């Protein structure tokens, strides 16, 4: 009828008294009509304090496979409110062990691939890295081997890649309501490209140490008043810094600039010319029995 | 010709008296499968030069012989040969109908006696069936089939002494396979590499084992690297008496391709399409910075050291002033380098560390290094010395 309200006033008292009794399957059905009804109001928070509540009940109950399926559908569209990879990637990870045991690859192949791609829209790799490692993660599945391809991809990344990688694919690239609740197509592009422009400049910091900010605004293949704020955010953030001398149009990436670590590369080189001795010694000393023989 | 059964006959006679082990129908009957310059079987210590060289309608009959073999001889014979005769006879179909009826077992528990692995030694029971089961499902069937075959694969390798030798060929000819199935010649460069190291210093050998070999390593060294692309192939061997045979010329060919870096010497190289590959077209830039390193790397300065001008990288390599900006891109994301080229200042100043080629100018360069090394040592230590 579009009482949304009064719906969701009968049903938030119900479910409340009839807590801690009357089947576990019963209580969990509730909470997830409960959070249909509370996304659209804007009940967020009150969406965010059921999760805790259902959250333990899934643990409690063994063979509950269908109970925490149920509990990722609402809980992917409260990250979509929000915007946290990091919540949708974990509930998702203890979903990965119940489908090996109990499920058919059918299951668990976009479910994995789905969790994997969600990570590559979210802006920093070093999450990704701890999800590509898995043992059946690393071996098979063709939706695998796509995105461990990526994983590589993103190590070589000179920024020339984004548009090669945004024709080349469009599922895995599109793709979506197979273990999430979706999103737009148009968020896709959004999301892969701030990702991928703060890979340029991370790499870029370890390869080279400097590079002129017009080969840099070619590079990334943009403006140059927003690679100053591309990078402007990252120095920022301190994932990573880096230094704009202005009237060149120089990014110093720096290099060293300590007594400290002087010291240490110094007693380095020492110890390999040492060892170098020693290794030479007995090599040569061999070499020379071998004439005599 | 009359050498298979007069062989095969006599010997048989000298290493057990008669007792239901001459067998005329078996005499009469590989004579009339290989009578001519190659034979069927020559038995005993002769079944490592000949055993089966055509297709071996003979089997059922020698399964009778496999029980009486070991009387005639020793330990390792049975195990050696009869698996790998049917594979170079190209008799897939029939190997598989073998390997049921052997499946684990040819003497063992209280008949004792250490056990290796096959094609060499008498083996495993069990390591018979996994290694052949992967070498015949490899050829046939898929790629996924495939990764599955080599982590069984990859388990009896590692569930073992490494004493017999046997299986550690058994894993680098299985894995070699599935790179050669693929795409993947520098994986597989690496691999034939390995397979030919652990085969030839043992012997065991047989022509249609290095044929392949060197061919699979000819195509694979083109198809891919990472090292330098002919340096290592004189420290190497491409054709040093593994066999000459299928154009060999191609190696050469390839050194004075890399160095011109024409596009006429790349199809004059092999032939146009093999040459091509698809590989060669991401190859041709890869195997282009390793020429162009390695000649500067030696060249420069005597010493050694991390100064490059962008100028004469570019100059050596023969390529546009973009196009060169891209490829060193790439090439300090690969490593052996590090320390920091700095894109503007115009310098090249990444740190020396990687592997430097050959025996040859490596020793005129160390002579000159050596005197200077010295000469500095000796200054310190004369001053120190005097007061």
């Amino acid at each position: 009828e579009g009482k949304i309200d009064e719906a969701a006033d009968i049903l938030c008292e119900l479910q409340v008294e009839t807590y801690g009794s009357m089947e576990m399957s019963e209580k969990i059905q509730f909470i997830l009509e409960q959070m249909e009804l509370s996304i659209l109001k804007g009940d967020y928070s009150q969406a965010t304090v059921l999760s805790r509540k259902i959250l333990k009940k899934t643990f409690k109950n063994p063979k509950y496979e269908s109970l925490k399926l149920e509990y990722y559908n609402l809980l992917v569209k409260i990250s979509l409110h929000k915007r946290e990879y990091l919540e949708v990637a974990q509930y998702l990870q203890e979903i990965y062990q119940t489908d090996a045991i109990k499920s058919d690859e059918a299951k668990w192949k976009p479910v994995l691939s789905h969790i994997v791609y969600f990570l590559v829209l979210s802006p920093y790799g070093n999450l990704q890295n701890d999800l590509i490692h898995k043992i059946q993660n690393d071996n098979n599945l063709k939706k695998l081997e796509s995105q461990e391809s990526l994983v590589k991809l993103f190590t070589t990344n000179e920024l020339m890649r984004w548009p090669i990688v945004q024709k080349t694919y469009e599922p895995v690239l599109n793709e979506d309501d197979l273990a999430f609740g979706g999103e737009a197509n148009k968020h896709h592009w959004e999301d892969l490209q701030k990702r991928v422009i703060e890979h340029n400049l991370r790499v870029i910091s370890e390869y080279y140490s400097r590079i002129t900010l017009l080969r840099l605004n070619e590079l990334l293949d943009l403006t140059e008043s927003q690679t100053e704020t591309y990078i402007s955010d990252l120095v920022n953030q301190g994932i990573i810094y880096a230094k704009v001398n202005r009237p060149a149009k120089i990014v110093n990436f720096e290099k060293p600039k300590n007594s400290s670590q002087l010291l240490n590369e110094w007693s380095h080189n020492v110890d390999e010319l040492l060892e170098h001795i020693e290794t030479i010694g007995h090599l040569i000393t061999k070499e020379e029995i071998m004439h005599g023989l | 010709m009359f050498n298979n059964h007069e062989i095969d006959t006599i010997l048989s006679t000298l290493r057990m008296e008669a007792d239901p082990s001459l067998h005329p129908l078996f005499e009469q009957f590989e004579k009339f499968y290989e009578e001519k310059l190659w034979f069927q079987l020559s038995e005993s210590l002769t079944k490592f030069f000949d055993d089966a060289k055509s297709t071996p309608l003979r089997l059922r009959l020698y399964d009778n012989f496999v029980s009486k073999f070991y009387d005639k001889i020793n330990q390792l014979s049975v195990v050696k040969y009869l698996l790998a005769s049917l594979k170079d006879s190209k008799d897939f179909d029939e190997s598989l109908k073998y390997l049921d009826d052997l499946k684990a077992q040819f003497q063992e528990l209280d008949s004792k006696k250490q056990r290796n692995n096959g094609s060499k030694d008498h083996g495993d029971g069990i390591l018979l069936i996994d290694s052949e089961i992967a070498r015949t499902y490899l050829l046939k069937n898929d790629l996924v089939k495939a990764r599955d075959l080599l982590d069984d694969l990859e388990k009896t390798l590692d569930k073992k002494d490494s004493i017999p030798l046997r299986i550690t060929n058994s894993f680098y000819s299985t894995n070699s396979q599935y790179f050669k199935f693929k795409n993947d010649f520098n994986s597989f460069y690496y691999t034939s590499l390995l397979y030919l190291s652990t085969l030839e210093p043992s012997t065991s050998i047989t022509l249609a084992e290095r044929q392949q070999l060197a061919y699979d390593l000819s195509i694979s060294a083109l198809l891919g690297d990472k090292i330098y692309n002919f340096g290592e192939l004189l420290h190497h061997p491409i054709m040093e008496t593994i066999v000459n045979d299928s154009n060999y010329d191609w190696l050469f060919q390839l050194l004075n391709a890399l160095t011109v870096g024409d596009f006429d010497k790349f199809d004059s190289l092999i032939k146009v399409q093999i040459s091509k590959i698809p590989i060669l077209a991401q190859h041709e830039s890869f195997l282009r910075q390793k020429i162009c390193l390695m000649t500067l790397i030696e060249t420069v300065f005597v010493k050694n050291i991390r100064m490059l001008s962008f100028e004469d990288i570019s100059k050596a390599t023969h390529l546009p002033k973009d196009n060169v900006e891209h490829l060193v891109m790439r090439a300090i994301s690969l490593g052996l380098l590090k320390g920091s080229i700095d894109q503007v200042n115009e310098l090249v100043t990444i740190s020396w560390v990687q592997p430097r080629i050959i025996s040859g100018d490596q020793i005129t360069k160390m002579k000159d290094r050596l005197v200077e090394w010295n000469d500095q040592v000796e200054k310190l230590g004369k001053k120190m010395e005097a007061r």
